[PDB]
């Protein structure tokens, strides 16, 4: 019985599986969000999002 | 004999002609500053864009 899917991979950062990664990616809509170290949105050269 | 000059400026200000906005100061960065530039009130702080 295979298993290399859905088992966690030691070769990546983080130890986020093959599949969790795709759906991870699949989304990308979040964009974190969850202020990832906010606060660094003084000087907004670009539209401020 | 004297010399006298008439200064008549009129009123109610629907030709508004003369005017004078002066009163032009300096700049300040990095700080939390109330901001004047073109009559627009509002305080925060200035930096590079
Ligand atoms: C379980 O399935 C995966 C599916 O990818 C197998 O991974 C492949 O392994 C072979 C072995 O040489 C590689 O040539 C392929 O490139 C791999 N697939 C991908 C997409 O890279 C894995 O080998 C399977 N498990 C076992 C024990 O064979």
């Amino acid at each position: 019985f295979n298993f290399s899917q859905i088992l966690p991979d030691p070769s990546k950062p983080s130890k986020r599986s093959f599949i969790e990664d795709l759906l991870f990616n699949k989304v990308t809509l979040a964009d974190a969000g969850f202020i990832k170290q906010y606060g660094d949105c003084l000087g907004d050269i670009a539209a401020r999002d | 004999p004297y010399r006298v000059v008439v200064l008549s400026f009129e009123l109610l200000h629907a030709p508004a002609t003369v005017c004078g906005p002066k009163k032009s100061t300096n700049l300040v960065k990095n700080k939390c500053v109330n901001f004047n530039f073109n009559g627009l009130k509002g305080t925060g702080v200035l930096t590079e864009s």
